[PDB]
């Protein structure tokens, strides 16, 4: 195999008269579906990093043949320049501090990982709908 | 269209 | 009755993740329409999103190249009738149990065994396409779609579960605007908004608008591209092609036909890939 | 450039430290 | 450098005569000419044959990738303000992009006005035009390749 020989271009004027769905390659009704054998931590790790914070890295093969931006909503990456789930962060900001019972010792009063946090007119129009 | 289409070859007769 | 490997699946119900997790059965639920088993999969969306597993089985959504659970277009993201009378044909299917239900499924499925890539009949008039539809394809979808639906007992104020009540609240629903084919609700209003646009207004007069300000020419139009536009309106009285503001100054006899290329062209006539430059002529001796 | 220089090594070896950690060569 | 513009091309199907436009695109013309002149289509085939839009041909394996000139491997596209791509029967250059001209070639079917900014329009069929609307109608797949040979017998650059 040669590069040369995939990578010359397609001689004419593109066939304009399809569509650009059905012009677009596929091989299953929608789009070229094909098997991956990715990492499965680094997977679920940018997976919860988009998941979380909307933002993430892209995947691709052959999209602009180099592709190394982050994806989703792109400001607040670089507003905690990079980071991701798994790291002890830079503060410690915004926690909320629940109050613990880990005796096991009085009785309704132990709430250990169970604890209900520290927290705790439309009638009438629900009313006339039903 | 509503018919069909209609092929014979480049030399011979006409392909049914 | 049917395996798969992958669904459909238009975009907004995907959701907004590149990375989802998705899960698949063997025999899952039967098909909405055909009662046939598929292999019903499951998936997040998104973070505050229900799951929207699978609807119709890989048949049904290629007959007429639709989506897999919110039943739109495949090429689109709009409903079913919405396509066939946009594209004017129907490619009909029975209504009953068997009385050519069933039938027709399984021999349409037996003619379709060899492709696997494209609808049945609908690949011959989705190319000529992206005239009357394309004003209506909304991209950048809202994912409205895929929020979790109301649950009860905040309807009834009841609900125990506080904030972690997963589905939503405070969204009463109203019962006065909410299958496959015909009809459907919101086409109804959807067609009356597509019918009733926002134009220029017709001015008091007999027809005398036969000249009209089209412009934005560039280096697009041409003389002979925009009179052969309108050698298939009729016959012009003159033409001039004014480069010092790229525009052209075409006029009709008996206006009639050029009427409809004030029709074809409210910032509407798409030939050479632009947004044609449209406003109103003198037609006034000025 | 400035603290990337050990934030990337802060994310290489807080990273690799979990992707060959638990021994991938739980079960029963 | 002649210019008779009749183009006694044998084809498959039957013998063409092509008429030649010296008048606007001399350089294209020559090249072909000087190609033709060597045999370079005597038995090869049609690849991309699209119903009511074009017939591109003139590729030796027929995979829609073969070509090469006197000008190096690659040569100009030319123009002319009144030559556009508006009727059928107009043969042109098959090409890539701009500043890039393979051997091969292709046949229109219709006014294509937003394609006349582009490609070298070369010639036109005059006898033979019911020969062409023929050959448009051979079954292709969605890939655009025929059933079966439909092979240019020889050619010859008559002038
Ligand atoms: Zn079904
Ligand atoms: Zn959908
Ligand atoms: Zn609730």
């Amino acid at each position: 195999p040669t590069y040369e020989t995939m990578f010359a271009p397609e001689f004419g004027p593109e066939n304009p008269f399809r569509t650009q769905q059905m012009a677009a390659p596929r091989n299953m009704l929608s789009g070229y579906a094909e098997p991956a054998h990715i990492n499965d931590f680094m997977f679920e790790q940018q997976r919860r990093t988009f998941a979380t914070y909307g933002y993430a890295l892209d995947p691709s093969l052959d999209n602009h043949q180099v592709s190394a931006k982050y994806i989703g909503s792109v400001e607040e990456a670089e507003k905690n320049q990079g980071l991701t789930v798994f790291e002890t962060g830079q503060k410690k900001t915004e926690k909320r501090k629940k109050f613990k019972e880990n005796d096991a010792s009085n009785i309704d009063g132990f709430l250990g990982p169970w604890a209900k946090y520290v927290d705790e007119e439309e009638q009438k129009e629900l009313d006339e709908i039903t | 269209s509503n018919a069909l289409a209609i092929q014979v070859d480049s030399e011979g007769k006409i392909k049914y | 009755w049917e395996d798969a490997d992958f669904p459909i699946l238009c975009q907004t119900c995907l959701g907004e993740n590149p990375y989802i997790r998705m899960t698949k059965e063997k025999y899952g639920k039967e098909c909405k329409i055909c009662a046939r088993p598929f292999t019903v999969f499951r998936w997040c969306p998104g973070v505050r999103m229900r799951f929207k597993k699978t609807e119709v089985c890989q048949t049904c959504s290629k007959l007429k190249n639709v989506c897999q659970t919110c039943l739109l277009d495949l090429e689109y993201g709009l409903p079913i009738q919405v396509r066939d009378a946009g594209l004017s044909f129907k490619d009909d299917m029975p209504k009953s149990d068997v009385n050519k239900e069933y039938y027709t499924q399984n021999m349409e499925r037996e003619i379709s065994n060899s492709d696997g890539t494209r609808p049945v009949g609908m690949l011959g008039k989705a190319t000529s396409t992206s005239d009357m539809l394309l004003k209506l394809a909304r991209t950048t979808p809202y994912y409205k779609r895929n929020r979790p639906h109301i649950c009860s007992f905040w309807v009834k104020g009841e609900c125990k579960r506080g904030e972690e009540c997963p589905y939503r609240h405070e969204k009463p629903t109203d019962p006065d605007d909410p299958r496959y084919y015909g009809i459907n609700d919101p086409v109804a209003d959807k067609l009356l908004k597509r019918a009733s646009t926002m134009p220029r207004l017709d001015p008091p007069e007999d027809k005398t608008i036969t000249t009209l300000y089209v412009g934005g020419l560039g280096d697009t139009i041409t003389e002979t591209d925009l009179r052969n536009h309108f050698y298939q309106f009729g016959e012009i009285r003159t033409i001039t092609v004014v480069q010092r503001q790229q525009c052209a100054f075409i006029q009709f006899a008996t206006r009639q036909a050029a009427e409809v290329a004030a029709e074809k062209s409210f910032n509407k006539l798409i030939v050479n890939g632009r947004r044609l430059n449209v406003k109103w002529g003198r037609s006034q001796a000025a | 450039s400035e603290e990337k220089l050990q934030e990337k090594a802060r994310k290489w070896q807080q990273l690799q430290a979990k992707r060959y950690a638990e021994k991938r060569k739980v079960d029963a | 450098s002649w210019q008779p513009p009749n183009v006694y091309l044998e084809t498959s199907m039957g013998i063409i005569v092509l008429e030649l436009y010296w008048k606007h695109a001399p350089k294209t013309c020559k090249n072909f000419a000087e190609l033709a002149r060597r045999g370079y289509y005597n038995g090869t085939k049609f690849h991309r044959i699209i119903k009511d839009f074009m017939i591109q041909g003139g590729d030796p394996t027929g995979t829609g990738r073969g070509g090469a000139s006197i000008y190096g491997k690659q040569f100009e596209d030319e123009l002319h303000p009144d030559l556009k791509f508006t009727g059928a029967g107009i043969l042109a250059m098959a090409n890539a992009g701009p500043d890039t001209n393979g051997s091969q070639f292709f046949v229109t079917l219709a006014p294509t006005q937003w394609l006349d900014g582009k490609h070298t329009i070369f010639g036109r069929v005059c006898q033979g035009i019911g020969m062409v609307n023929r050959v448009g109608m051979v079954e292709t797949n969605s890939q655009d390749r025929p059933v079966d040979d439909v092979k240019i017998i020889k050619a010859y650059p008559s002038g």
